[PDB]
RNA sequence: CCUGAGUACGGCGGAACACGAGAAAUUCCGUCGGAAUCCGCGGGGACCAUCCCGCAAGGCUAAAUACUCCCUAGUGACCGA
RNA sequence: CAAGUCAAAGCUCGUUAAUGAGUGAUGGCGUGCCUUUUGUAGAAUGAACCGGCGAGUUACGAUUGCAUGCGAGGUUAAGUCGAAGAGACGGAGCCGCAGCGAAAGCGAGUCUGAAUAGGGCGAAUGAGUAUGUAGUCGUAGACCCGAAACCAUGUGAUCUA
RNA sequence: GGUAGCGGAGAAAUUCCAAACGAACUUGGAGAUAGCUGGUUCUCUCCGAAAUAGCUUUAGGGCUAGCCUCGGAAUUGAGAA
RNA sequence: UAUCCGGGAGUCAGACUGCGAGUGAUAAGAUCCGUAGUCGAAAGGGAAACAGCCCAGACCACCAGCUAAGGUCCCAAAAUA
RNA sequence: GGUGUAGUGGUAGGAGAGCGUUCUAAGGGCGUUGAAGGUCGAUCGUGAGGACGGCUGGAGCGCUUAGAAGUGAGAAUGCCG
RNA sequence: AAGCGACUGUUUAUCAAAAACACAGGUCUCUGCAAAAUCGUAAGAUGAAGUAUAGGGGCUGACGCCUGCCCGGUGCUGGAA
RNA sequence: GUAGCGAAAUUCCUUGUCGGGUAAGUUCCGACCCGCACGAAAGGCGUAACGAUUUGGGCACUGUCUCAACGAGAGACUCGGUGAAAUUUUAGUACCUGUGAAGAUGCAGGUUACCCGCGACAGGACGGAAAGACCCCAUGGAGCUUUACUGUAGUUUGAUAU
RNA sequence: UACUACCCUUGUGUUAUGAACCCUCUAACCCGCACCACUAAUCGUGGUGGGAGACAGUGUCAGAUGGGCAGUUUGACUGGGGCGGUCGCCUCCUAAAAGGUAACGGAGGCGCCCAAAGGUUCCCUCAGAAUGGUUGGAAAUCAUUCGAAGAGUGUAAAGGCAGAAGGGAGCUUGACUGCGAGACCUACAAGUCGAGCAGGGACGAAAGUCGGGCUUAGUGAUCCGGUGGUUCCGCAUGGAAGG
């Protein structure tokens, strides 16, 4: 409260709105993977048993910022393309749930 | 009645003579030219300067009675 | 009991990554042939929530 | 052949639903009008089609939940005129 | 002489025995306490005095700091067992680790934009979380007292009309 | 014996309705509200203000900035004379 | 000592003196600004007494000394210099 | 722990250190050879305050550490006596 | 002798006894009887166990002489294309 | 704006002007009418009687007064008994001048003053009683008014049902 | 042209239907109308007559009226308050040679205009005085000289401008789009200037200037609605509603 002068709310436009539809994912930076052993198989579940993903929000989606060192059979909702393009290129397989 | 008058609007220089100075900065605001502009600063809408580049400022008498203003880098 | 939110600041502002606060801008409704090109172009861009704002605000929009 | 008729529903006016008529679904009250029934009916937040789910307008139903005038056994980093 | 203080004669006593106690002629200086005020000795306010009582607390949340545990994993809630306990179980859920955008959606990038442009917000810079504790804020009377008043029951014509 | 408070009665004055009636008394909501006055209790140490700007159906209130304090931090040491 | 980050405030009634201006009657212990000081929030010494003037900033003790403004015939320390 | 330098007026206010009260858990100890409380003392500590004695009194109370608070009164035209 | 009110009465229990209220009288207006008006959710009741020479409401206020002009406006009554 | 009244319970100017009353009359009585701003049922003009009505004059009467004096009784006063209250920071509670939150018992300078009481008075203690009723403020309250706003009970008209 | 039928406008009728309206009926409703019974009852319930009558009354909905009643509103500044005046913005002075700076201190303006009064390229320089000359004057217009600004600059004042920002003529529409380092001011919200980049252009031979005017006023939040576009969303799906 501003003393009656208008406040900060006020004097600014509401913007926007929610979708109801909206799917949200909880993301995997690629540099978490380099714990599992190469070849193996990634799942939500492993990820979930791990503890490193807890909240499978809608999907998991990977995401690379850190260096895969890795072959592994990755698998989930989306991935990203530059993902894509380190695991391949590492020689993993890419698969979508 | 008389009791009125507007915002003082904040004129005169803004940067000093001998100082440093970034490129876009404001050296003299005001109403008509009363110092002209020089050397590497321009002139906006409202007749005010601005160092297009950086470099010290410098302030000389253009000839007689008119003023300059001017700017040379390192 | 628990806080209460500010839907009016929730529908007013957007946290970013460093915890500050993003928001609309103002003159930018209705009366636009009184401003000029620069002021319009210059006012569809965003900009932050202030300091001492921020002060007066976060323990509204805490969580939100 | 039957499967709850002046009923569901609709109009007007009002309420309760987080929801202040608002795009306002759903539920209920008053008033007036007013359906079909298994190839049927209602819902899925205006509404139409498709799909899915259910079958109102008849009734009952313990348990977990709330509370202590009271009774018994007691307890307190509660009081001590 | 806001009544004391400082110095001090005289007199009388003798201690938690140490530059002792009590009294005090006389002299110097000196306009109480609180509140509220630019400013009160105040002829501005309060208090007759004594004694008791009598005002920032708690619950749930938020945030900051300090401390501890663990650590890009930190943690359980309800409920069960069990001293009205601790503790165990309980991973549902909460925070953080990825953001950007109205959103679709993309993703260490994203949005704006025709745009590899520039710019904004973000990342490479990195540390959070559970509990306790203290400061502060919010919702609840929220620090204590204090209105005239408002509303909803009821009671009253033994007074008076 | 009758009229009772969103009222009654009134040869009418704002008058009377159980010793203050421009709306009785009592109980409850209720610890109403009070930007208003009064009060708010032990000690020491460190530091130490303001009575200004702007906006305010605002002007003896409040919000931000300014002025104070405490903790952290870094920076070509900017500060003061 | 400045800056940045964060916690906590309080303050928005100011007064006088000197200088610079306005309003005023170049009157006001008037009013409103600027500027500096003091008070406020500052005891002490002088101005008889006297927040705001002149000197000066109380951590304590001393029956020690040197000075400030102001003073030196008595009250009342110091020169009837 | 010591030496040196510099500083230590203070309201609102911020920060940090404490004294005291009641209770609790633990440890330890003191009381009919006289506890608490009361009262007088010329005592110790920088302060809040803490002991030791004399008389009264007649049964519970200290000390150390830590914790929890109905934790400290001189003012409220305060309430009760 | 003058003003006010015609009169007797009533009035602010507890600062106003009055020129204020009432009063008989006058005038206007409404009302045909389940009256009108009023109390009350409604029943029911007063009005009235009355009936336009009765009742209700407004104004004026004994008695005497009088009571002028205005229906444009605001109301009311009636009307109607 | 008529009749009628008119410095009026109405007239400011105004103690209007004139006359009467008085030695002297801002009041009173009677006329005038520049009616600031009378006026006809918010009734106008007049009116015998009436009035704890208001106003002015006169006679009588007197302590109202000139100008106080005396007496009586109750209290006050002394003694005995009994026994409150308001108020109250502490008080060994002088005066002038000045100072100072601008009006001092308390500060200063000077002066005066043996200690303690009794009866009386009431100048001060900005005395007591009472959180000023005048004033201003509160984004206070209450009652009241209305061609303020928004509504509503009733009244009325219509549609529909019975 | 007769005549046959398909028939079509217009206005007459029969029948069935739907409304509106007037009268008539009685059987609903009603009667503080009478009589009988319950019953000793001015209640009430029934019965029989009579009257009115599908009206009234009641319910719902709607319109008008409605201080009869209720809840509320009824600015601030201010040398007390009130009136006057003022409240937003621009310019000067005050304002004390940076900036800022108050008063119910002094003076004035604004709530627009311009499609050229903008942009660019090219060109030009004013006011007044003297002299002379017809109507023609004190003064129109012409010519020479004097002429440094004594003019003009859309509009107030200040600042500035004669290397023009003043004036005139061509070509145009940069009075563009997305932006914008960085600075000024700033409590916040806002405001101001802005080189430079990109796209696509104007003018000009080209340099190069052009993101309105000579600079500073010509304006106001959010909410709420309206219009156009959109590659956005669309409550299970597709749409739609609606955002
Ligand atoms: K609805
Ligand atoms: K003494
Ligand atoms: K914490
Ligand atoms: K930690
Ligand atoms: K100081
Ligand atoms: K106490
Ligand atoms: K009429
Ligand atoms: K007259
Ligand atoms: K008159
Ligand atoms: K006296
Ligand atoms: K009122
Ligand atoms: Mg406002
Ligand atoms: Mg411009
Ligand atoms: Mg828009
Ligand atoms: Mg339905
Ligand atoms: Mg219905
Ligand atoms: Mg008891
Ligand atoms: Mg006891
Ligand atoms: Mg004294
Ligand atoms: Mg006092
Ligand atoms: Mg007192
Ligand atoms: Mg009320
Ligand atoms: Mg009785
Ligand atoms: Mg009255
Ligand atoms: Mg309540
Ligand atoms: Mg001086
Ligand atoms: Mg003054
Ligand atoms: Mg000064
Ligand atoms: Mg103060
Ligand atoms: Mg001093
Ligand atoms: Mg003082
Ligand atoms: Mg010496
Ligand atoms: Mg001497
Ligand atoms: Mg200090
Ligand atoms: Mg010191
Ligand atoms: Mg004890
Ligand atoms: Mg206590
Ligand atoms: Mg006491
Ligand atoms: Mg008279
Ligand atoms: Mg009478
Ligand atoms: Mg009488
Ligand atoms: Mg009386
Ligand atoms: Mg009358
Ligand atoms: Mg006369
Ligand atoms: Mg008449
Ligand atoms: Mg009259
Ligand atoms: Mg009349
Ligand atoms: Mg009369
Ligand atoms: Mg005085
Ligand atoms: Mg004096
Ligand atoms: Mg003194
Ligand atoms: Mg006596
Ligand atoms: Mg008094
Ligand atoms: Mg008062
Ligand atoms: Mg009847
Ligand atoms: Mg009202
Ligand atoms: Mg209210
Ligand atoms: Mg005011
Ligand atoms: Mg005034
Ligand atoms: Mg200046
Ligand atoms: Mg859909
Ligand atoms: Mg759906």
């Amino acid at each position: 409260f501003e003393g009656g002068q208008t406040p900060l709310f006020r004097r600014l436009p509401k913007r926007g709105f929610t979708n109801i539809n909206r799917k949200d994912y909880a993301v995997v930076n690629l540099d978490t993977l380099n714990r599992f052993e190469d070849g193996t198989e990634v799942t939500p579940v492993v990820l979930k048993e791990a503890g490193i993903v807890k909240n499978e929000k809608a999907g998991i989606k990977v995401l690379a910022d850190g260096e895969l060192t890795k072959k592994l059979t990755v698998k989930a909702a989306k991935f990203s393309k530059s993902a894509q393009e380190a695991i391949e290129a590492a020689g993993g397989s890419i698969e979508v749930i | 009645s008389n009791g009125r008058d507007s915002e003082s609007k904040r004129l005169g220089a803004k940067s000093a003579d001998g100082q440093t100075v970034t490129g876009g900065s404001i050296l003299y605001r005001q109403r008509g030219t009363k110092i002209y502009p020089g050397v590497n600063v321009g002139i906006g809408g409202d007749d005010t300067l601005f160092a297009k580049v950086d470099g010290v400022v410098r302030f000389e008498r253009k000839g007689r009675d008119k003023k300059q203003v001017s700017v040379y880098p390192v | 009991p628990k806080q209460k939110t500010h839907r009016g600041l929730a529908k007013r502002v957007k946290r970013t990554g460093g915890g500050g606060l993003k928001r609309g801008r103002a003159f930018t409704s209705h009366r636009f042939h009184g401003k000029t090109k620069k002021q319009r172009r210059q006012l569809r861009k965003a900009s932050m929530v202030a300091k001492g704002d921020y002060k007066r605000i976060r323990q509204q929009l805490a969580r939100m």
